[PDB]
């Protein structure tokens, strides 16, 4: 209707609804939007820009879903897919590994625990392979960046890249 | 004691009762306790490296472990006894005096010689994947560090 309409940008419409409204319920309407056929996809067309637009929320998004629901996002919408790998990207970078419990955690309270990261990760590969690829390298590319080790203590990638087989 | 071991390398009953029937086979706190060459080897290793003769060490070592392992062929030449120290054990500190000298690629040789036999005793190590409870016998732990410094 808006879009027809062309009075004020949708932009700001979406912009009113998450200032107004509770964001997790929105959160995965939007998320459905995506993938739900078309019916008269201008609309799926708004949101990716629309997100893509303000980083800041589209964190939340990524953070506040299961993983296969964001893993058919990118499947469908590829303009997502190496934003959210940037993500990733970014939190396996905020982990430690402690020696005394062989595990990676986080600083802060707030910090994706390991178990969430691999989660999602076994999602994005466990999918097809126009994602596959760009993933795998994305993550390969990473270790290579930390130190090409091949055991883990030392490299967040690594760790995945064995967890994954 | 580098005479003592040359020493050791060289070797009659009466129908009567002799003095040593009544003598008691010594202890280990007795001063007339000596060991075979083997036994004695290793001490002049441990003391040749506990002063700092590394080099002198390095060579003790080797020979010490020539013996103990062509040794199929002549008399048993055995280990140091085990109130005395581990075979394996025994590989390491042949492997801190290489490492003392600067032979560091003899200090892998040992150190792959050593994991060679060892193979199946190690544990296959799958908790790095799965990820206190499986268990690692400190002298394959050590190895690794040995293997490192090299």
């Amino acid at each position: 209707e808006v879009g027809k309409a062309e009075a004020e940008r949708p932009a700001r419409f979406l912009s009113s609804l998450w200032e107004r409204l509770p964001q997790n319920n929105f959160l995965k309407v939007i998320a459905v939007a995506l993938l739900q056929p078309p019916l008269s996809g201008e609309g799926s067309q708004v949101l990716v820009h629309w997100l893509l637009g303000n980083s800041e929320v589209f964190a939340a998004f990524c953070r506040a879903l299961p993983a296969g629901l964001l893993t058919l996002v990118t499947s469908r919408h590829p303009a997502l897919s190496p934003v959210y790998l940037g993500l990733l990207t970014d939190w396996g970078q905020r982990l430690h590994y402690d020696l005394q419990k062989g595990i990676w955690v986080g600083t802060e309270s707030q910090d994706v625990p390991w178990e969430e990261l691999h989660n999602r990760f076994q999602s994005l590969c466990q999918a097809p392979p126009p994602l596959k690829d760009k993933v795998l390298t994305a993550l390969e590319t990473c270790k290579a960046q930390d130190g090409d080790f091949e055991v883990p203590g030392l490299s967040i990638w690594t760790d995945l890249l064995l967890a994954l087989r | 004691l580098e005479l003592l071991v040359e020493a050791l390398n060289v070797p009659a009953p009466q129908f009567l009762i002799e003095v040593e029937l009544l003598l008691p086979p010594p202890d280990l706190a007795s001063p007339l306790h000596c060991g075979t060459q083997s036994q004695t080897k290793h001490i002049l290793a441990s003391r040749c490296l506990q002063t700092g003769r590394a080099g002198d060490a390095a060579e003790h070592y080797l020979d010490l472990l020539a013996l103990l392992l062509d040794s199929s062929e002549p008399r048993f030449s055995p280990p140091p006894s085990p109130p005395g120290p581990c075979m394996p054990e025994v590989f390491l500190e042949a492997a801190v005096a290489l490492i003392q000298a600067g032979r560091a690629q003899d200090a892998l040789t040992l150190c792959e010689e050593l994991l060679s036999r060892t193979s199946s005793l190690l544990p296959k190590m799958s908790r790095l994947w799965e990820d206190e409870l499986p268990y690692c016998p400190l002298w394959v732990s050590a190895t690794h560090l040995l293997q490192g410094q090299a």
